[PDB]
């Protein structure tokens, strides 16, 4: 049906109405999260528009899911933490509630070209409850150190992604597809995506950091870990490929796994040259991941990942969250050991299974869904013009 | 020789992660780490960071076949020259601590390589882009420590320089390559680039100074300068081409006149007006140079190292209303040049060497040099 | 060794050392481990003494390397005009398929060689010899956005 | 006749270079950010949103950043004179965000003559404008003393009918049946993406950035996040409604994602609750849409209005469903100031827009600016140096 998709839209956005007017009530770190909001939706927005005719789908939709999943974010994160009462929104409300929509577009970046928008709004809505639950049991029960996120945002919108996409699986979709390609001009799109991601890394990471030595140090370890990752990166990018090419691939995705990797140690005092291993093994696994084991993932696992969002998001966040544990060991943060692993744990488990669920019900013939030839095609959805 | 290039698979992988593995065990043995205003000084940094990677990143990419290697290229460069600038600026002006201050300062060093390799991006690989970075920062840095010895002035402060080094630094270094074009979509790439440069123009005046009346003043005659300049150029274009249109590869450049043209004087400027005179002039002389330059490689480039030398004699004009000094800041100008040329001219005759595997002048200006595309025969 | 030291002549256009190598003894249709023998290595590099005096000695014209590679393919590959010229000149395949299904034409075209691709035209090079992927150097170099390439190969049909 | 462009545009600047020294003379680094982003929003935000037009995109960029850059001057030198009554002043990053507004308000009106006109046309029309609009606003924020912090009414409805009334005063009869260059292409349709995220990105600060510092401010912030997010279901549910088969429309997409944005502006500082604000979001976007959908097609066949951007739709209707929201608001008494006062402001803006815009359109309309023929327009190589290739 037609009007399935404007329905759920209409029906969400007055769920959210009364839930604000339930809920809600009413300056340093507003420039902090203008540096997150841009990662959000330019960052992640243009990043997926590498797929050639999909432009509009991924921008569009990363738009629309981030709008949706702010609010909805806002509502479920506060009523966690106010335990069903009322509760205000400050600066820090809004960084959250961006973080969840960062979460979400991760988890999209694995479905990417395989979905349906009205799919999206549903799986916005149960993918921010699991990750904010995820979140609260790490921050609260466990009470472990992820300040940048790489366990609860990255981990687990790179699982959560991975078990849709799972259950999601189109057999005819397994060995290729004709849209599934970049273009040259789209590979320049992407590249901006990239650029704002890199650029405003350190706010992301350090945004909710403790003011002052907490908050310089995931400044100061993020922006060194994507340096060094940056290097790393094209090296390994370049080492991987024919005659020594450069892959747009790599370079637009693996240059930012420093960022991911870091996240759980960002506030910690690793030293920049800690900050700068981290981001160099980050380049060289994100690199290698979209080499050897997204093919190994999408033909062998039948689990097909648009974007490989697995090799940046999903193995450097469980880098930083094993980084978060050895960190430990050495003293550099007084968190407890355990409750580190078990963040890591839960993190990609509790992604796993409502991935699972999220993906079961994604899978009913309600929402749709394109066809397998017409996957990767904006026209699905999008009145397309008639040039390039 | 062959038009073909040759595998790159061994060279720049070491080269880039034995540069990697150099650095961070340089800072593991050299640098250590360290309030209210932590955010306000951290968005300045921020701002330099954003015109380094997206401004001049997207500002070359102009060309028809090159988007790709222009953006990547830079965004490489960036990631080598601050953590080396890091490095030098600490070997050279004492351990190395580490402070916002210090990323931000290392990033101007950074966008002093950034902008000289405008002149010779579409020429060159990555390999020689890291030599390029390499020698450009070590030679920025000795300038900077020999004017401090010699006329007194900080070493940080004395980067101020910046802009007149960078335009004759890749100027040399592009006359020294091998003798070898626009579409829409990367032309409109190229303008967002241009239009962040000419938005966060006022960061790049006001990183090094100190006092907050200062940096006000600064930032609005870089404000107000730029705004001028933008209407000379986009008004003026239409003069300086033969065909009697807008040229949008002139506008790119010829935005930023104004910033240059104040540069090293906007915090002795003390009026408005005059930041907005020196605008029209900067723009002016923008349109004259690219009208009159081609007659007598990059034309830019060639623009942009008038507009440096205007930007140092107007705070000459200027710096004796606020004759020995005039004397020690014509020294201080010629021996940046001086040292710039020399060190371009080094870098350019290390670029030449064979083992950097450079493109062949018939494959200049093409992303599949560098870049996998796909459905091509690779290889013998 | 000698034969090592024979296709480092030919790779170097030492056509000397190649020469005395040859009277030495040495085979004119040895081949290094990726199966480029001296007439391979003499196209790679445009030497073009060396191809007229390999060609002399009786060594095979359309004898491919691994990839499946004749020396024609790999002279328009590498931008040799004058090499190709002297190939056809000889009797080269104009027309030889690759393993993977290129032609030198569309080598010619991939990597915007406009002299190559005029000759190989002029020489009855078939611009509809599709590879295993299905492109031809039309598709190829319009991909690439070599624009006078696309320009040519459309103007000759 | 050639030099008509680069001379008006130097006699301008020395014009503001000559109103700057006679006039101008030098809480900054509290309120830079925000200026900062208002300024990406002027500049890359308007200027790129415009870039959806296939053979347009230099002038559209080109031509915002050309009437920008001089506004802020003109703006700065209007806008100080009205408040210091003719006295030297001096100026901080107020003026600078207020430069900014009155250039944002110049934009707004060239997004309905986008196409159709010279920039010589658009250098005229910036001086114009920001007079009518400086004294305009004047008129709302001292006389009447109404409350419209966002710039529903001062901004967005002013700039919006001022453009439309230019635009019925140029109408084409050739452009009425549209126009082949009036079309977009699909990488000109992303490089609009950009422009729309940035502008819905920086909104808040865009709506908080005069608030007074405290609650205001951050309830500026706080509601126009929420609007602007409420505005984006709404937008593209009802893109979805309208269109053909349910495909979403980049138009709608692009401009109706920011009604949000634009009809919370008189409210953004007002107590109307986070949900009073998604209300207005979602009311807001609905009606943007329908806008697209169904009005400017009605404007341009049959009123002889032709709005190249449908600025109508964004700026127009959203501004005065936010200046008609101030009016509810003072009546809820989530507001002070009287009722009279808004709607008072809500009257002034739009009848100063069309009375200055019909004039200014006069002025536009000799044949003396060198404005493209009817076949040429919305194509930039009447005025610039396009590359063969795309
Ligand atoms: C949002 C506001 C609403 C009110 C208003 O502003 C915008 O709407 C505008 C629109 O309605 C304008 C009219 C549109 C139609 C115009 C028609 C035009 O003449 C026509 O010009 C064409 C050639 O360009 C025809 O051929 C033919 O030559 C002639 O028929 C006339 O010269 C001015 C005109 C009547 C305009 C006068 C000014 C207006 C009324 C404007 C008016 C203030
Ligand atoms: C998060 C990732 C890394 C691991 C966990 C996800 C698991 C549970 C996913 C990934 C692979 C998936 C399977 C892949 C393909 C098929 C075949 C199909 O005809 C039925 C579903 C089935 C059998 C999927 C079920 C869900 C699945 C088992
Ligand atoms: C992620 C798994 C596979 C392990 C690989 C990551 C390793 C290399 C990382 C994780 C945590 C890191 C350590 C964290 C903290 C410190 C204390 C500091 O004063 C010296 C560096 C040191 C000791 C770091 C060195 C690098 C390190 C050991």
């Amino acid at each position: 049906m037609r009007f399935t998709f404007p329905l759920m839209a209409i029906v969400l956005e007055i769920a959210m109405i009364v839930l604000f007017g339930l809920f809600v009530e009413y300056f340093e770190l507003y420039p902090l999260f203008q540096d997150v909001h841009v990662m959000i939706f330019v960052g992640f927005g243009f990043l997926m528009t590498f797929l050639k005719k999909y432009g509009f789908s991924s921008v569009g939709i990363n738009l629309l899911v981030a709008a949706l999943g702010l609010q909805w974010g806002t509502i479920v994160q506060g009523i966690l933490q106010s335990q069903g009462q009322k509760f205000n929104i400050g600066i820090k409300n809004m960084i959250n509630a961006d973080f969840s929509a960062a979460t979400v577009l991760i988890s999209f970046g694995a479905v990417l070209g395989k979905t349906s928008p009205t799919q999206m709004l549903i799986m916005t809505i149960l993918e921010i409850v699991f990750f904010a639950h995820n979140e609260y049991l790490v921050s609260e029960i466990f009470k472990a150190s992820d300040i940048g996120a790489s366990m609860t945002i990255h981990a687990f919108g790179a699982y959560f992604g991975l078990a849709v996409a799972g259950i999601l699986y189109r057999s005819g979709l397994r060995k290729g597809h004709e849209n599934e390609e970049s273009a040259y001009y789209s590979d320049l799109f992407a590249m901006i995506g990239t650029l704002f991601l890199w650029m405003f890394w350190p706010s992301f990471n350090s945004a909710i950091a403790e003011p002052g030595d907490k908050q310089c140090r995931a400044i100061v370890n993020t922006y060194f870990s994507l340096a060094a990752c940056v290097l790393t990166a094209f090296a390994f990018s370049s080492l991987v490929e024919h005659r020594g090419k450069l892959n747009m691939v790599h370079i637009q995705n693996a240059t930012l796994a420093g960022g991911v990797a870091v996240g759980t140690c960002a506030d910690m005092a690793i030293h920049p040259f800690g900050s700068m291993i981290i981001g160099s093994i980050a380049g060289m696994v994100s690199v290698l991941g979209y080499k050897f084991l997204t093919p190994l993932f999408t033909t062998k696992l039948r689990i097909h990942d648009t974007c490989g969002v697995h090799n940046l998001h999903g193995l450097p966040g469980v880098v930083g969250g094993l980084a978060g544990i050895v960190a430990v060991a050495m003293g550099a943060s007084n968190t407890s050991m355990a409750m580190q692993a078990a963040a890591l744990g839960s993190s990609i488990g509790t992604a796993v299974v409502g991935g699972l669920m999220t993906g079961l019900i994604l899978k009913l013939p309600l929402w749709g869904q394109p066809s397998d030839q017409n996957c990767y095609d904006d026209s699905v959805y999008w009145k397309v013009p008639k040039t390039r | 020789s062959s038009k073909y290039p040759r595998s790159v698979r061994r060279c720049l992988p070491l080269w880039a992660l034995t540069l990697e593995a150099a650095l961070i065990l340089l800072f593991y043995f050299f640098t250590h780490y360290d309030q209210k205003g932590l955010v306000a000084s951290y968005q300045v940094g921020q701002d330099l960071t954003v015109m380094a990677a997206l401004g001049l990143g997207f500002l070359t990419s102009n060309f028809r076949r090159h988007s790709w290697s222009s953006v990547a290229f830079n965004l490489f460069m960036l990631a080598l020259g601050v953590q080396w600038a890091i490095l030098l600026d600490g070997f050279l002006s004492q351990k190395v601590v580490i402070t916002l201050f210090s990323i931000r300062l290392a990033t101007m060093s950074a966008m002093s390589v950034l902008i000289s390799a405008g002149a010779v991006l579409g020429k060159v690989n990555l390999a020689q882009l890291v030599v390029m970075v390499l020698v450009e920062v070590t030679a920025l840095g000795t300038l900077r420590m020999v004017i401090s010895n010699i006329f007194n002035t900080d070493y940080h402060m004395n980067l101020r320089h910046f802009y007149v080094f960078a335009a004759y630094f890749g100027l040399t270094v592009a006359w020294c390559l091998p003798k070898p074009q626009r579409a829409t979509i990367p032309s409109l790439s190229a303008m967002l680039g241009a239009l962040f440069l000419w938005m966060f123009w006022p960061s790049v005046n006001s990183p090094l100074l100190r006092s907050p009346i200062q940096r006000k003043n600064a930032m609005f005659n870089t404000y107000y300068a730029l705004a001028v300049s933008v209407v000379t150029a986009i008004s003026g274009s239409s003069l300086a081409h033969p065909q009697r249109k807008i040229s949008m590869t002139y506008v790119h450049s010829a935005v930023l006149a104004g910033g240059v043209a104040v540069g090293t004087s906007c915090h002795l400027i003390p009026s408005p007006w005059l930041a907005m005179v020196l605008g029209l002039v900067a723009g002016l002389i923008s349109i004259g140079g690219a009208k009159c330059l081609p007659v007598c490689i990059s034309v830019m480039h060639s623009i942009f190292s008038l507009l440096g030398l205007l930007g140092e004699i107007t705070y000459i004009v200027l710096l004796v209303l606020h004759g020995f000094q005039v004397l020690l800041s014509i020294g201080e100008l010629s021996l940046a040049i001086v040292i710039a040329l020399t060190s371009g001219l080094l870098t350019g005759l290390l670029l030449n060497l064979k083992i950097w595997k450079a493109p062949h002048v018939a494959k200049y200006f093409d992303d599949q040099v560098f870049w996998k595309f796909p459905h091509l025969a690779v290889g013998f | 060794d000698a034969a090592t030291s024979f296709l480092r002549a030919a790779r170097s256009g030492n056509l000397d050392k190649a020469l005395d190598h040859l009277r030495n003894g040495v085979d004119i249709n040895t081949c290094n481990q990726n199966g480029l023998n001296g007439l391979h290595l003499a196209s790679k590099e445009g030497h073009v003494k060396m191809v007229v005096e390999l060609l002399h000695k009786e060594i095979i014209l359309e004898t491919t390397t691994k990839k499946g590679n004749t020396a024609l393919h790999i002279a328009a590959l590498a931008g040799q005009d004058e090499v190709v010229r002297e190939l056809v000149n000889y009797g080269a395949n104009v027309n030889a398929q690759s393993q993977k299904g290129f032609t030198p034409l569309y080598m010619a075209a991939q990597e915007n060689h406009l002299e190559v691709v005029k000759f190989l035209l002029e020489n009855g090079a078939n611009q509809n010899v599709a590879t295993e992927d299905g492109f031809t150097p039309l598709a190829v170099a319009l991909q690439q956005g070599h624009e006078n390439v696309v320009a040519h190969l459309i103007n000759y049909g």
